């Protein structure tokens, strides 16, 4: 595992710094977050400086999908069984409520909770939100 | 005495297996100590008679209570609604101890979990109320049909279960 790098991240920084929100970002938002663990997606995320309102539109994206996967995954009864993984909440998958090794488990686990596909997944419908707001 | 004592005669599809009974630590817990007490003999108009031990991980523990939908999605206390966490003063300190299953902070229904082993991570997520009086054995009977993820190799249920004096 390798936390993100600072070229990667960069990068996005000066996306999203010139192409503002144009349709651009989405792809490369998608390439450089490729493998991505929920922590590195929101550093990427954290690195962008100002455009605080558009912030704020993908925030409540985020914070919705969240709510809706919790909605559509009933929390297994405790206690968890040894050797297992407590099965990811919304906030454990954005990220705020979760740990990396817990989100590499996910990821590992046989089969895997794919913790960093499905962020990135309600990340791009928040980025749409914004793009379509923006141009 | 101010601690109830609750029998489980417990079957392994339909045989006789064995009767475990349980102190309650309504002097510790009471509002928890109730809810199983009163479960167990039928009182309220439904509990445990005939419901089973749904999971049981040997070496861990063995799990039961949820009479309404078998499976581990159900259960219910007799106080109307899920209830909050008493408090956590007992600890899972080995084998023989009676604790509330959950699903997060403060949602106590109906489902429990008798521990096989010291479990002491659990302290402060599960709150324990009682622990194995007689029976041991029988609860020791019961992990042989249990497995890694829990599920039973046959059905084992709570055949009948009522408060002793």
């Amino acid at each position: 595992h390798q936390a993100i790098s600072p070229r990667t991240l960069n990068a996005w920084v000066k996306v999203v710094e010139e192409k503002a929100f144009s349709p651009e970002v989405i792809p490369m938002f998608s390439a450089l977050s490729e493998g991505a663990t929920p922590q590195d997606l929101n550093t990427m995320l954290n690195t962008v400086g100002g455009h605080q309102a558009a912030m704020q539109m993908l925030k409540e994206t985020i914070n919705e999908e969240a709510a809706e996967w919790d909605r559509l995954h009933p929390v297994a009864a405790a206690p968890i069984a040894p050797g297992q993984m407590r099965e990811p909440r919304g906030s454990d998958i954005a990220g705020t409520t979760s740990t990396l090794q817990e989100q590499i488990g996910w990821m590992t686990h046989n089969p895997p909770i794919p913790v960093g596909e499905i962020y990135k997944r309600w990340i791009i419908l928040g980025l749409n939100k914004i793009v379509r707001m923006y141009s | 005495m101010v601690n109830p004592t609750v029998f489980f005669d417990i079957a392994v599809d339909g045989e006789p297996l064995g009767r475990v009974s349980f102190e309650l630590f309504a002097d510790k817990v009471p509002k928890t100590a109730e809810n199983f007490r009163a479960l167990s003999t039928g009182e309220k108009g439904f509990g445990y008679k005939g419901s089973c031990f749904h999971r049981i991980i040997p070496g861990f523990m063995c799990q039961g209570g949820d009479f309404t939908r078998h499976n581990g999605t159900g259960g219910k206390s007799i106080y109307g609604e899920k209830f909050e966490d008493e408090n956590f003063i007992l600890k899972h300190t080995g084998p023989g101890i009676l604790s509330m299953a959950n699903a997060g902070p403060n949602t106590n229904g109906s489902q429990f979990f008798i521990c096989t082993a010291k479990t002491e991570w659990l302290d402060g997520k599960h709150v324990v109320f009682g622990k194995v009086k007689e029976g041991m054995n029988i609860v020791e009977a019961m992990e042989r049909f249990g497995s890694r993820n829990g599920k039973t190799s046959k059905k084992i249920t709570i055949a009948d279960c009522g408060q002793l004096e």
